[PDB]
RNA sequence: CCCGGCGAGGGGAGUGAAAAAGAACCUGAAACCGUGUACGUACAAGCAGUGGGAGCACGCUUAGGCGUGUGACUGCGUACC
RNA sequence: AGGACCGAACCGACUAAUGUUGAAAAAUUAGCGGAUGACUUGUGGCUGGGGGUGAAAGGCCAAUCAAACCGGGAGAUAGCU
RNA sequence: GUGAAGAGGGAAACAACCCAGACCGCCAGCUAAGGUCCCAAAGUCAUGGUUAAGUGGGAAACGCGGAAGAU
RNA sequence: CACAGGUGGUCAGGUAGAGAAUACCAAGGCGCUUGAGAGAACUCGGGUGAAGGAACUAGGCAAAAUGGUGCC
RNA sequence: GCCAGGCUGUCUCCACCCGAGACUCAGUGAAAUUGAACUCGCUGUGAAGAUGCAGUGUACCCGCGGCAAGAUCUGCCGUGGGCGCUGGAGAACUGAGGGGGGCUGCUCCUAGUACGAGAGGACCGGAGUGGACGCAUCACUGGUGUUCGGGUUGUCAUGCCAAUGGCACUGCCCGGUAGCUAAAUGCGGAAGAGAUAAGUGCUGAAAGCAUCUAAGCACGAAACUUGCCCCGAGAUGAGUUCUCCCUGACCCUUUAAGGGUCCUGAAGGAACGUUGAAGACGACGACGUUGAUAGGCCGGGUGUGUAAGCGCAGCGAUGCGUUGAGCUAACCGGUACUAAUGAACCGUGAGGCUUAACCU
């Protein structure tokens, strides 16, 4: 037990926490950036970094395979057009996360988490 | 006689010309360099330190550095030490290869268990204590093949220790 | 790693055909009998591949005295000689453990065609 | 591999159907039954005139195994389900000559020699 | 007036004999909780004290071996009703 | 038409577990039984304490009943702690 | 006779076993029971005898034996 | 006690449904007052499993298998 | 009321997976008990099993998780913080001592052999192969694998068809990546050595015989200990070996294991991050730009199974080529694309007195 396995338990449903993380998922692609606790924001990376790598290549399957583990068609259409290109030439990466203290409201450590340009 | 240092790969199955499936662990043997001797004059008693791998000059503390600039050789991962038989000494410097496990036919296998957390009364004695890491021998395994050119070592059986770990490789005492 | 590749790898041998599950399959081993040493034909049906590098092995399946029997064959083991493909057939699942209690005609299965 | 109480299938004329075991022998404080290992079992049907009566109890071997057994290559020979064949301590050639289903290669036993005479289909 | 959050609370100034009288307001003790000061304790076995007792700091007759703060070690010591 | 059957709501604690601190000075979860009959409940009144009530277990009558609470006889009484 | 209602010393510990009846203080000397290898204060003291088994340092009846005692 | 308990009557949609039971939705009300962490042994509620369905237990007590229409 | 049968981890043996507690981080937080505690084992005694009396032995101080032999305390296993081994620090080990088990069946040759009139019949314990225990492992046998894929009933939603997502135990099932797993496979009960009971013995009288012993003086049971592995210098008796670092100045006093001030901050560690087949929290391992430590990316592999769209056929269900295609978490070799920055803190500045041998 406990030996080479993968996923941070984040005790909850399993359906909840795909749920949670398709929502943070299409807040980070909506505003592109994060306050959110860094034990989330490790899996929120790891679960956007690949929607962000698919939507890079642009194909009727590769926006509906998108749509179906994103369910908003506004952030789906957001994607294929604007990231896409805009990360086109950096392979991987394209997330950073910046330490912004611990949580005053429960001592929970929290950071910033957003994309590589951010803007322009 | 002299049992030398190696590091876990893996195990698989090797097949026979007869027919026959054999499991074999997979030990990846580097020329364990001798570093220090020690003598019944001076340390009261005969053996030979031997060193391993490499470390990043960085990430390798001075006192070693020293000590391997001493020894007249590139530091290693670590240190291990062999009672010798009351045979042919050695000399520092003098790499060990896998050859002298060619023509042994039995070897004993000592590494650390793989870790676990707390286990109950039933788990342990079938009290609660920790588990793993710690040091365990299998004796009387034969070597299957041996390849020098290759510094590959295959054992039957199973030995202690998950991949990545490090082990120690021994002529069987019992035969 | 890499070691372990290249052991696994220096002993394959490119000879065994790719025979899709559920495919009909001969199976020629060897079989020490006395101090001689002989030929055994096996003629089944293919359940489940599961190709783990020189670890593989696939299940033949035949129906003998009304009874069926199964046994796992090693891909690149020295004890297989030669697989044969006599009845091609054509199933849409990797693994058929559901037949086991299918008989007659249900267990029978239509030609590819392909 | 058979257990304690496990029906076995019946692999000779003798007329048995049904066959429960009731004491695993072969080692003293033992478990479980190989393939090549005595057992004890008692018999379930009988047919309305024969040699074997309901009610007695006597040895068998198993020939077949649910479980199967391995091989010194890896290959493992698994059978649908388990059969077994009565035997008896004295007179050890059991009354049927002919065995349904095939069977293995480790019956070379000193006592099995004779057994490897029937069963054609390997 | 300032800190503080345009709070609570605190620090200055003033009044007030006195704020060591601030609305929790005469006098303010122990159980209980903290800082600092001086000493003992991490190789040392039991009603935890009693005599001996070197050592560790202060002031004294400016030594003359005095008292206060502690007691390493040591003989004895099996609570009250 | 059912002391009729399965099965909601509803009712009973018949059984198992939670606790005799407690969430409850008799409650919680689950199972089980009735679920047109011998049923239940909304509202009001009556049966008062050697009395009422009771298919009799001498059961119940506001923390209990087998003599309830209140104030008094009584700061009671014999032995004993 | 002791405890009850009398301390203290010895018997390794111990209330009924031996010496012995505490007015208080003193860094003084002499004794009773018990000791004088040490632990712990005193003779490794003297003379004449037993002991070879640690019996001393646990044992009866009986022909040194009997003899087997408590984590 | 903002307690987990009891509190009398009425309003009673759509889908697949014999059904006011069953599962998701309509309008409506809510995420229930500690949150986050690698997710150990162990406890509680569950799922799967090779040789078996009663060989543990005084005991088929939990669980598990089927859960109907017309005919031969 | 009884019988026959199918039917599940009730069990041999339990293995794995999903949730709430159990452990840490920030805050609230009460109880039963309480004479005081610097709360050890054994032996003897005792109003009679003594943590407290006499004798003896062990134990550094203080914390965290359970096993409940008596969950406050005594006690046990594992693991931590402080402290000393005498200048400091990093590694490798000798080892006083400590954990435990030393089981057992079948067959083979020996061998139908010695011995034995015949009948009868081994020592052998040499080889192979089982049973039970422990340790090791997931390639193989499979189980698990609700994080991967596919089939499928109802309902809602994406403006509608197609195609998708949530709920209904993971909605119900079929397979399965990696990890863990026994029912799977590798090894061990050594050989040899010391002392040995009984027993087997060279010469041998006292007491011209005899005798294991009086003199010279030899083997030996599966009984015991080493030999087999593991912990171990908190072994305060605090060990042995290797290496590295500090080579400044000044003032005062109660003038010495004295104090103070400026400068210096060495090796190493801790601090924080990526984190791990290490972990309850500690601790441990690899790395921190002079890089593969984690994530993503490329390719491979495994798994699942012929994705959507396109055009043809059936006026419809649906099939056909595209297509052994699409997807694929934990596996493998690379990739700095992203995150581990320059730093600050502790840790010092030649190491106390005495003795004996050396060049002075």
């Amino acid at each position: 037990m406990r030996h080479r396995k993968s996923g941070r338990q984040l005790n909850r449903n399993s359906s909840h926490r795909q749920a949670m993380f398709r929502n943070m998922a299409g807040s980070l692609v909506r505003h592109e950036i994060i306050k959110t606790t860094l034990p989330k924001a490790k899996e929120l990376r790891r679960v956007v970094e690949p929607l962000i790598t698919l939507a890079k290549t642009d194909s009727v399957a590769n926006r509906r395979l998108a749509f179906a583990r994103t369910r908003d068609n506004e952030i789906v259409a957001k994607l294929f057009n604007e990231l896409g290109p805009r990360f086109a030439s950096r392979a991987g990466g394209y997330t950073r996360i910046l330490k912004c203290g611990f949580r005053a409201g429960d001592n929970a450590p929290m950071a910033y988490i957003e994309l590589v340009d951010r803007s322009e | 006689m002299i049992g030398l240092v190696g590091k876990k790969v893996g195990m698989t199955r090797i097949f026979t010309e007869d027919g026959v499936s054999i499991p074999v662990t997979v030990i990846e043997v580097e020329a364990n360099r001798v570093t220090q001797v020690k003598d019944l004059a001076n340390d009261g008693y005969r053996a030979i330190q031997v060193t391993t791998g490499a470390k990043k000059a960085n990430r390798v503390t001075k006192p070693e550095a020293g000590h391997f600039a001493k020894a007249g050789v590139e530091a290693g991962r670590g240190l291990w030490e062999f009672r010798l038989a009351e045979g042919e000494e050695f000399t520092v410097g003098q790499s060990i290869s896998v050859e002298l496990f060619a023509d042994v036919k039995k070897v004993d296998v000592t590494g650390t268990s793989k870790g676990k957390g707390f286990a109950g009364t039933v788990k342990r004695w079938n009290m609660a204590g920790q588990m793993g890491n710690e040091r365990v021998t299998v004796q009387s395994l034969d070597v299957v093949r041996v390849d020098a050119e290759r510094n590959l070592l295959l054992v039957k059986g199973a030995v202690p220790g998950a991949t990545g770990s490090d082990l120690i490789v021994k002529p069987a005492v019992k035969a | 790693s890499n070691i372990i590749k290249q052991l696994e790898q220096e002993q394959m041998k490119q000879d065994v055909p790719s025979f899709r599950p559920g495919d009909t399959v001969e199976v020629k081993v060897w079989v020490v009998e006395g101090s001689k040493k002989r030929l055994q034909a096996f003629e089944g049906v293919v359940i489940a591949i599961r190709n783990r590098g020189l670890h593989s092995a696939f299940t033949v399946r035949k129906i003998s005295n009304g009874e069926g029997v199964e046994r796992v064959f090693q891909t690149h083991s020295p004890v297989v000689d030669s697989i044969s493909v006599k009845r091609r057939g054509a199933v849409r699942k990797a693994k058929l453990y559901y037949l086991r209690e299918r008989t007659g005609k249900a267990a029978r299965i239509k030609e590819r065609l392909n | 591999m058979i257990q304690e109480q496990t029906m076995l299938n019946v692999a000779d004329n003798s007329g048995a159907r049904r066959v429960m075991c009731i004491k695993v022998l072969g080692g003293s404080h033992r478990r479980y039954a190989g393939v090549g290992d005595i057992i004890k079992i008692t018999i379930k049907e009988a047919i309305p005139r024969g040699k074997v009566k309901k009610g007695d109890v006597l040895k068998a071997v198993v020939v077949r195994t649910k479980k199967g057994v391995r091989r010194p290559d890896g290959s493992v020979i698994r059978f649908d389900g388990n059969a077994c064949v009565l035997l008896n301590n004295n007179s050890e050639q059991p009354i049927g000559t002919r065995i349904f289903g095939p069977v293995t290669r480790e019956l070379r036993s000193e006592k099995f020699m004779k057994i490897i005479s029937l069963a054609p289909e390997v």
